[PDB]
């Protein structure tokens, strides 16, 4: 067997393997999440479309179960493994306990898995930062986040991947109760946000939406273009106002 | 016993340049019918068939594991398998479980894809192969077919006489057994064709 | 026992692994391979490197392999490491058949492999596998399927791909001359013979520095066939004539 | 570099890791123990820094210890001793002696000095006990070497106490209990920076003999032994 | 042994006897057969006492661990599932156990029956032990869902008394518990000799 | 035991230890293998450096079974390992199928092992490339394996010290319709160009694969052939 | 072969407001013979707790050794003596440990409650215990248990006063009971040992019976 | 005791069972349920020993739901049946063998309906109708007498009622109420329980 | 390179002396005891005005009578806390009584220096935990508070601060203590200390507060049970 110390401390604490794993996320694909009043939105983007790819195969929005979804902003091989482990645990929990899982349960599970690999011998830390979302019992939409260190915090509107700094700075100044009032409104926010990191318009978007008991959805480019033109018209009107 | 928990019967003969195989198609639990379309004869390559009898679960398990190994063999190097090699493989597969074995009695029948030389074989509970030119029998109605095939068989047999021979024997041998019957299936092989037939039997 | 190790699995200061992105540098000097899917079949072309007084045509082929009744692969890296992944794939398919008594879909077979070489990047201490592949197959859910793979457990489906030496120029010249759902198995072979001599460094093809395989469905059964020297000679001659038409 | 591992002899036959461990005993609070004709004593300092940890433990009715190294590894050896004594009492029905126990402890500590990836225990120990042959005082160091002495002390600036004892050596074997206590306490008093005097919130003392099973005294019961001091 | 339990509008009620025998010799007559797992759960003893105590203690410990980790009281269904999956690993060794788990969760009252063989089942009226057969007759003819509290007590008490009258391996004292939305309470503990005169 | 690989990918993408092993067979007592219709021929060369040495004790051409041969070019000590492994795999195949093992399968398994000794815990690659001959269903077979695990189905190849100058000599003489009498002449004469000093029998070893079983020729035969 | 034996050795215990009593016979037997007549079955664990065992002798001895080895472990790991309830709760588990190869001893524990009262715990070879006031486990259980329940529980006695127990009364009652339970049982006799636990400490007595 | 029955039509499937539990003299329950839903159009009816049924059924259920949530589609019944058979024959030769019988009625979009059979020894037959338990003796013949391949729906229901009346007439055990379900191209449907006063 | 169980030329392990420097980056926490219970207060160190502050759990419950505050790496702590809990319950299982805080802290410390490459490492432990804990709870002998480092050398105390700025604040906490001090004064003193040491502000959201006073069990202060005292 292999029993060697891969990740270890430094003169300033400064676990180096984690500091490095956090750099891949800084170059991966942007992702955005939003927790509306009766809807939750995921607007993963930064897709590099080549025109000769089956959109099904490489997706990056995955369902762990009818209640929970997920998005990631790093290495894919590891994300697949994590998602498989999580589905396994969701089923085992639904087996022992006679009720489905809660967001916090699976988030804590993934965090423990991430941390075990920062202390074990012969193992290398993961290189993903996930973005989980779900609908607990009695509604109560929930959006969480995770890092390769093992932490996790509940956010209202957080973004990861490259360009997430500008996205957060733009979102912290636009998310308001009077701005979130309907399902059609929550989505526009995500498109306006991604328009910044966006390169050549609405050609790279994989929006979705989770509502009460739909269990998933994905939109076709028609409504994407409709929303893009609506945002353009709103921008023109606002510019006329200024 | 445990072998006769369900019931089964299979036979195989040899001719001039064509072989034959036959079986019954009943499934039941120790006194009772469940269905009359049970499969016991499986094709292991072209011009090569195998029939099992005994415990049904072991029947299917052996069939599946044999298909596993045979497909891997065929893919490794591309050659349709020979009968003697199959005999040896089944021997190994049944002897690996000398302690905690299966309860099937296989019967193999096929040709050679270089001279079309016929070949038939019968193994035992633990892999005691017994090559015979006359014929081979396996099941619970064995002493009712030994004395039947020893009184009709002849050295050289045309396909039609080969079909008329194995059929009468099988039918009039199962008509004296209670845990085997309810249909008969026959397969005749040739140099360039195969013919499968079903007969008219009593359902009592 | 610590001054002899490279640790084999380490995040570089920039968040990238080095051994994997190195093996990807050798993959780009192996046998050119190309894959296309057409409404009525799927074709897989490859380029050979050995031209000597050899015992050719001794096996089914040199670069094409088989995995089951309805699948095939076109590995384009190190041969020694590839001779075992085919065994793994066959084992996987036979276990799936043994359990569910049905042919294995292709996506499952690709994933169960892209997971085997992921551990080699995390656990252990071993150098990873250095081969990228190209799977072709047919299933009753999505029909014809062409898939790819990479040294670090990373895969993706396509319509038309090329890997090996000069794969980028091919992928570029190919995304323009490909009609969506306006293709057949009679013109796909033509486009293949076109890109292969537009990419290969030799002045022209002699039908001896090439190889082709086609997978189709004929009367329920699935056929995986390789072309004889005469068929490829006729194909290259027809390509010559078509080009002469200009 | 011959300093980073414990399986590399130096060109002059010196394993640097064992010395580097030994250097961990000359930084902790000092401790002292001397022998008499009938009893055995141990003391300590309990350098508070405003609370600090204890510095004396109990092994069994006739054996006790004083530690001057890493407190985490000392509990390990303590557990080892307790279990060995329990086993000897369960099987033979007899109190395990001191010599065989110290030999066991020495063997337990030699292994990691002879293989890879291990480290030596960085704790020194003073052991006091009593058996058929009278009292016994033993010393233990990181290296698996144990001595048998009439008086010893360990910790920082323990040279002054050693000299004071070498000068007062020919006085034991006849002093009473309280006289031994006073001798020990006035010997320890020299390991201070001539700016502090021994008090009740610093000293901890254990005592064993043929009539008592290793009693310990806390800060509230040490005062009786403080009278009779000088400058 | 005789242990019964039934649920109705105002929750669940449990009742048990207090005798223990070793062959034909009465060892003790003051046993506790209604186990107090937690301030929100209850148990029951029948068969082997050592087992029906050890495994229920383990169950209580696991329930507390769950409550600490997830910050939410466990449910009855999951508790009985745990208890059943715990002893199933000891099938065919000699274990004897028959148990009733009672509680009140977010979806209302709950009563489950469990045993060493493996059959775990819900219900509304249950009774086990050597005298369950005599108690079923009295519980059925007299049961009702829209009952009051002052009457279910007498019902269970009379069932237990009539079971002890005939069965020889059961007698002594009668213990009775009542569970509510908040928690359970110990309502009384009577004697058979003091009930015989209350009746004829 | 150490658990980590010593063969690793370089920045340019190539395994370097494999190349360094392939540089060992350069000095490997040149060998030769030729194919004909009635069989196959294998011929080595020996380098006894004293008259005090013996001759009837050391053998490079060692059989695997009644129909398969073997020869090497490189490290001797690392060749008996593969000989033993192959003699084991052959007997396993027999015990299973009750039939002699074909040649190609043997080459496959041997190469699988030679590759498994490439990314395991605390070992190095071998220092030999084998050449193995066989006869199956009325046809000869010649194969050549490498220290990397790759095998090719060659036809009158050569390897050793002067192979770049031994394959061009062998290209302009292979008629492809030869009998098992002049292929031996060709084998001898090829290495006759890479031999220093006077040649004889004790400096040479030969084996053939006809439809009777792999055989090794005694000094009498080699002497008879050495006479032109 | 048979890995068990029968030696006899009835035991008796009693609890009071501020005292506890534990009585045993003194004899060892095997079949129809007598091994010895000086083998008490009462042992002292701490200054306020004693215990008695009966049945197979080897198991008794090894169990005593185990308990004595674990009390010191607790004292070392927690820096305090162990109570009575704790010893009972530990003994339940120690016994259940061997559920499929059990001991064959009927244990009884007596001592002082937490505050000042008297406590008794009766056990079984599997580990089911419950607190009681008086118990007479052993071979002659059937002879003493039906008696201690009348003169101490006042059962089947009408118009009788409670008149709580005392020390000398209980001692004399124990003496008379064991003197009467020796002329009918054959495994019991030749002496009688009493251990008494009070606020002060642990005291012992000794009495002589008939020699068969 | 126990009773399971399954019937197959041209475009549907009809399954039924009893709902009763007992301990050797007394029936503890009268609203039991011996069915299990592995997927949207698959149904497992298990019966037999005490604690093995639920264990096996839940194992199978978890693994099937996992396949679904992992791949993107469902599993065909002809595959789930062989999966069950393999697992059961494997666990038959270990320290923890399971003693159960089961049917696996289902429906598919390509091959149509299906009905299978097992006998706690991992046989896996297949028939247009089948039954389990002792009662099977008094209700199999009836089928063979009145069954036709082109049997409609209400006629199958009537045949079922006939078999149940025969059971309640000649069988010693009570078995007073049954649970019946149907499977069709749109999914699973539950019908009014067949009860006899 | 070097190993994990390697000494320095001072008698000091290396990984531990390096990890102790990590706690100088974490937030601060204060623990106090008195004659009628203890008090634990902690900081949150918010970053953005979009994180749900109710998700930060820095003061957890080990049992009805024990508590814990932590600083350093919140992740590495999740492995120890559970252990503690487990231990406690097992005690109650075998002895039917409550565990002492000394015993709990000792059992936790026994798991600190278990790390190395030699062993097969089934526990896989490869380095020490970077955390500093602060326990507190009632026992058989009044209330107790303790302190733990990443080296397993727990020592009892009376009032202690840990974290980044636990250098000068300890002085202020060293001045304001008297054996007869009550609970309210201690709480106010800890709060004003956190105010003077904190940077942003002092709201009833950026703090967690807890008590283990006798008679009652562990308690966490609500959002409404806090601001009523900050009005100073």
């Amino acid at each position: 067997s292999y029993d060697r110390a891969i990740t270890v401390f430094s003169p300033d604490g400064h676990l180096f393997q984690v500091e490095y794993a956090q750099e891949a996320v800084k170059k991966g694909s942007t992702a955005v999440g939003v927790r509306g009043r009766d809807i939750v939105v995921l607007g993963v983007e930064k897709k590099s479309v080549a025109k000769l790819q089956d959109e099904r195969t490489v997706r990056k929005i995955c369902a762990l179960d009818d209640n929970v979804c997920m998005a990631f902003a790093g290495l894919t091989a590891d994300a697949r493994i994590v998602i498989n482990r999580a589905r396994v645990e969701c089923q085992s929990h639904r087996l022992t306990v006679e009720d489905p899982v809660t967001v916090e349960y699976i988030t804590r599970y993934i965090a423990s898995l991430k941390q075990r690999y920062t202390q074990s011998n012969g193992r290398r830390p993961f290189g993903i930062s996930a973005l989980i979302v779900g609908f607990d019992f009695d509604g109560t939409p929930r959006l969480y986040q995770t890092d390769p260190s093992g932490t996790y915090h509940a956010w209202k509107a957080n973004a990861i991947g490259r360009g997430a700094k500008s996205v957060r700075e733009f979102l912290e100044k636009n998310y308001t109760d009077e701005a979130i009032e309907t399902d059609d409104l929550t989505i526009k926010l995500v498109i306006k946000a991604l328009l910044e990191v966006v390169q050549s318009g609405g050609k790279n978007i994989e929006l979705a939406v989770m509502r009460r008991d739909q269990s998933l959805k994905i939109l076709n480019p028609e409504e994407i273009e409709k929303y893009v033109a609506e945002i353009e018209k709103e921008k023109e009107e606002n510019e006329k106002k200024k | 016993s445990i072998m006769s928990y369900n019931g089964g019967a299979v036979m195989a003969m040899k001719g001039k340049n064509c072989v034959a195989i036959a079986a019954d198609r009943r499934f039941g639990i120790q006194a009772q019918l469940v269905t009359t379309d049970f499969q016991k004869i499986f094709p292991m390559g072209d011009r090569l068939y195998i029939g099992l009898a005994g415990l049904a679960t072991d029947v299917q398990t052996v069939a599946q594991r044999l298909k596993f190994r045979l497909n891997l063999y065929e893919l490794k190097e591309g050659r349709q398998i020979k009968p003697y090699t199959l005999m040896s493989m089944v021997a190994n597969l049944l002897y690996e479980k000398r302690f905690g074995p299966y309860y099937t009695e296989p019967v193999i029948a096929g040709l050679d894809p270089k001279t079309f030389k016929p070949f038939i074989c019968s193994l035992d509970l633990i892999g005691c192969p017994m090559v015979t030119d006359d014929f081979v029998v396996s099941g619970t109605c064995a002493e009712q077919m030994y004395g039947m095939c020893e009184s009709l068989w002849e050295p050289n047999m045309d396909p039609d006489h080969l079909f008329e021979t194995i059929s009468q024997a099988m039918l009039n041998a199962v008509d004296r057994d209670a845990v085997s019957g309810m249909g008969v299936i026959v397969h005749i092989i040739e140099k360039d064709k195969i013919t499968t037939r079903t007969l008219k039997a009593r359902m009592d | 026992s610590r001054r002899y190790d490279s640790r084999t699995t380490i995040f570089s200061p920039e968040g990238r692994l080095y051994q994997v992105e190195y093996a990807m540098e050798a993959i780009g000097h192996a046998g050119t391979c190309l894959g296309i899917l057409a409404n009525d079949g799927v074709l897989l072309a490859a380029e050979r490197r050995n031209i000597h007084k050899l015992l050719d045509e001794v096996f089914f082929s040199e670069k094409i392999y088989k995995l089951n009744e309805d699948m095939a692969c076109s590995v384009a890296g190190i041969t020694s490491d590839a001779n075992v992944l085919t065994n793994e794939l066959r084992l996987i398919a036979q276990r799936y058949l043994l359990q569910y008594q049905e042919p294995i879909p292709c996506e499952q077979l690709v994933t169960a492999l892209c997971d085997i070489k992921q551990a080699y990047t995390q656990f252990g201490g071993k150098r990873p596998f250095g081969v990228s592949l190209l799977y072709i197959g047919w299933d009753k859910h999505y029909g014809f399927q062409l898939y790819q793979s990479d040294p670090s457990g990373n895969y993706g489906g396509w319509k038309a791909t090329c890997i090996g030496n000069n794969s980028a120029a091919a992928v570029s010249m190919l995304k323009q001359d490909y009609k969506e759902g306006e293709m057949t198995l009679k013109s796909a072979l033509a486009l293949a013979i076109k890109v292969l001599n537009k990419t290969m460094d030799v002045s022209k093809l002699s039908a001896e520095k090439v190889e082709i395989a086609t997978l189709t469905r004929e009367n329920g059964k699935t056929v995986i066939r390789v072309l004889k020297q005469k068929e490829v000679e006729q194909l290259i001659k027809k390509h010559e004539e078509e080009e002469a038409k200009a | 570099q011959y300093d980073n591992d414990v399986t590399v002899w130096s060109p002059q036959g010196r394993i640097h890791q064992i010395e580097y461990a030994m250097e961990a005993v000359k930084q902790g609070s000092a401790t002292v123990g001397l022998k008499s004709k009938t009893h055995a004593v141990l003391v300590a300092l309990k350098r508070a820094q405003a609370a600090h940890q204890k510095k004396i433990l109990h092994v069994d009715n006739h054996i006790g210890i004083s530690i001057a190294g890493l407190t985490a590894d000392a509990r390990l050896l303590c557990n080892f001793m307790r279990q060995e004594c329990l086993d000897s009492r369960f099987v033979f029905d007899r109190p395990l002696p001191v010599s065989r126990l110290v030999s066991l402890i020495g063997s337990k500590t030699q292994i990691p000095t002879q293989r890879y990836g291990r480290r030596p225990y960085g704790v020194g120990l003073l052991i006091a006990g009593y058996d058929d042959m009278g009292p016994h005082i033993f010393q233990t160091c990181p290296s698996a070497n144990y001595f048998d002495c009439r008086a010893m002390s360990i910790g920082a600036r323990s040279q002054s106490a050693r000299t004071y004892l070498e000068r007062h050596m020919s006085e034991f074997m006849e002093c009473n209990l309280n006289e031994l206590v006073k001798h020990g306490l006035r010997a320890l008093r020299e390991t201070l920076p001539a700016e502090q005097d021994l008090t009740t919130k610093n000293v901890s003392i254990g005592i064993v003999g043929k009539d008592l099973e290793f009693t310990i005294y806390d800060d509230d019961d040490v005062s009786p032994f403080l009278e009779g001091l000088e400058e | 042994t005789t242990t019964l339990a039934f649920k109705f509008r105002h929750g669940v009620i449990v009742a048990a006897d207090s005798r223990a025998t070793a062959g034909a010799y009465i060892a003790s007559q003051t046993v506790k057969k209604v186990i107090e797992i937690n301030p929100y759960l209850l148990g029951t003893m029948a068969g082997g006492a050592a087992d029906c105590s050890f495994w229920e203690r383990l169950l209580a410990r696991q329930c507390r661990i769950y409550e600490l980790r997830n910050k939410e009281r466990i449910s009855v269904a999951a508790a009985s599932k745990l208890l059943a999956n715990m002893v199933y690993q000891y099938k065919g060794m000699g274990l004897s156990m028959g148990t009733m788990i009672c509680g009140w969760d977010k979806r209302g009252p709950g009563l489950y029956y469990v045993d060493s063989e493996g059959n775990r089942i819900s219900g509304a009226t249950f009774s086990v032990g050597s005298g369950s057969v005599y108690a079923y007759g009295v519980m059925d003819r007299g049961y009702s869902y829209d009952l009051e509290v002052e009457q279910a007590y007498d019902l269970a008490r009379r069932a237990i008394y009539q079971a002890t009258y005939r069965d020889a391996y059961s007698g002594g004292a009668v213990n009775l518990y009542h569970v509510r939305e908040d928690g359970w309470i110990r309502v009384s503990s009577d004697n058979v000799a003091d009930l015989h005169e209350k009746y004829s | 035991g150490y658990s980590f690989s010593l063969t690793t990918f370089s920045p340019s993408g190539k395994l370097v230890q494999i190349e360094y092993a392939l540089a060992a067979v350069a000095g490997g007592a040149p060998s030769v293998g030729i194919k004909a219709a009635n069989g196959v021929v294998l011929a080595t060369e020996k380098k006894q450096k004293s008259i005090l040495y013996d001759e009837r004790s050391v053998h490079k051409v060692e059989p695997i079974t009644k129909h398969i041969g073997l020869v090497y070019s490189g490290m001797g000590p690392d060749y008996r390992v593969l000989v033993h492994r192959a003699r084991k795999l052959a007997q396993q195949y027999y015990l299973v199928y009750q039939e002699p093992i074909p040649t190609a399968q043997l080459v496959q398994r041997v190469a699988s092992v030679m590759q498994e000794y490439t990314q395991s815990g605390g070992v190095r690659p071998f220092g030999v490339s084998l050449l193995i001959c066989g006869w199956n269903e009325g046809r000869p077979y010649l194969f050549q394996s490498d220290p990397s695990g790759a095998y090719f189905a060659w036809k009158a190849t050569a390897m050793g010290k002067n192979y770049v100058n031994g394959k061009t000599f062998l290209e302009k003489r292979y008629n492809e319709d030869l009998e098992l009498e002049d292929a031996i002449h060709t084998a001898i004469l090829t290495l006759k160009e890479s031999f220093e000093g006077q040649m004889t029998e004790d400096n040479i070893e030969v084996g053939i694969c006809n439809e009777a079983g792999f055989r090794r020729l005694t000094p009498t035969e080699v002497k008879d052939y050495l006479a032109a | 072969f048979s890995p068990y034996v029968f030696n006899g050795g009835t035991i008796l215990a009693i609890a009071g407001e501020d005292f506890a009593i534990v009585a045993s016979d003194t004899r060892l037997s095997e079949g129809f013979s007598i091994h010895t007549r000086d083998s008490p079955k009462c042992y002292k664990l701490t200054d306020k707790t004693v215990i008695g065992c009966s049945g197979f002798h080897g198991d008794c001895l090894t169990l005593t050794k185990i308990i004595e080895a674990r009390l010191k472990m607790y004292k070392h790991s927690n820096n305090k003596a162990m109570t009575t309830g704790a010893i009972a709760a530990m003994l339940s588990t120690i016994l259940y440990s061997r559920r499929f190869f059990p001991y064959y001893v009927y244990n009884i524990i007596g001592g002082l409650d937490e505050e000042g009262k008297g406590a008794v715990y009766s056990f079984d070879p599997v580990g089911s215990y419950q607190r009681d006031s008086f118990k007479a486990g052993g071979s002659a259980s059937a002879m003493l248990q039906p008696l201690l329940d009348n003169q101490v529980g006042f059962k089947n006695m009408q118009n009788v006063e409670h008149v709580p127990l005392s020390l000398d009364r209980a001692m004399r009652l124990v003496k008379d009971v064991f003197i009467s339970a020796a002329e009918r049982d054959v495994y019991t006799g030749d002496a009688l040992r009493i251990c008494i636990v009070t606020k002060e400490g642990i005291r012992e007595e000794t009495v002589s019976l008939r020699k068969d | 005791m126990e009773y399971l029955i399954g019937i197959q039509g041209p475009d549907y499937v009809l399954v039924a069972s009893d709902r009763v539990a007992a301990s050797n003299i007394v029936q503890m329950k009268d609203d039991h349920d011996k069915m299990f839903k592995m997927s949207e159009k698959i149904l497992l009816l298990c019966v037999g020993e005490a604690g093995d049924t639920v264990q096996f059924a839940e194992y199978i259920q978890k693994n099937v739901q996992l396949y679904k949530m992992r791949n993107g589609y469902e599993l065909s019944p002809t595959a789930a049946a062989n999966f069950t058979r393999r697992n059961l024959a494997d666990c038959l030769r270990s320290r923890t063998p399971y003693h159960v019988n089961l049917l696996l009625a289902g429906y598919d979009e390509h091959e149509g309906p299906a009905l299978y059979y097992m006998d706690y020894l991992a046989a896996l037959a297949k028939a247009p109708f089948a039954a389990h338990g002792y009662g099977a003796f008094l209700t199999l013949s009836i089928l063979d007498r009145y069954y036709t391949p082109t049997i409609s729906r209400e006629r199958a229901v009537e045949l079922l009622r006939k078999c149940l009346e025969e059971l309640q007439k000649r069988f010693i055990l009570n078995l007073p109420t049954f649970s019946v379900r149907i499977i069709d191209k749109n999914g699973i449907h539950d019908l009014d329980n067949i009860s006899f006063p | 390179d070097r190993g994990v169980n390697t000494f320095s030329p001072e008698g000091r392990l290396f990984q531990v002396e390096y990890d102790i420097e990590a706690i100088k980056l974490g937030s601060t926490a204060i623990g106090i005891q008195t004659s009628e219970g203890v008090c634990l207060a902690v900081e949150k160190r918010i970053t953005s005005p979009l994180m749900e502050p109710s998700s930060i759990e820095k003061i957890v419950e080990i049992d009805a009578h024990i508590g814990c505050a932590m600083s350093g790496l919140i992740a590495d702590a999740k492995t120890l806390i559970d252990k503690a809990r487990v231990e406690t319950q097992n005690h109650w299982f075998t002895y039917n009584e409550t565990m002492t805080v000394e015993s709990v802290t000792q059992a936790v410390s026994n798991l600190a220096l278990q790390f190395g490459e030699e062993d097969a490492d089934p526990g896989a432990m490869s380095r020490p935990f970077g955390v500093a804990l602060l326990f507190g709870g009632v026992d058989e002998k009044g209330p107790q508070l303790f302190h733990m480092d990443p080296s397993g050398t727990f020592v009892q105390c009376d009032a202690r601060a840990i974290g980044s700025a636990s250098e000068g604040a300890q002085s202020s906490l060293q001045e304001l203590y008297h054996k007869s001090m009550t609970l309210k004064e201690a709480i106010k003193s800890s709060l004003i200390i956190l105010k003077q040491v904190m940077e942003e502000k002092l709201n009833a959201t950026n703090i967690e507060l807890a008590t283990v006073q006798p008679g009652q069990n562990f308690h966490m202060f609500t959002k409404e049970e806090l601001e009523e005292v900050i009005k100073d």
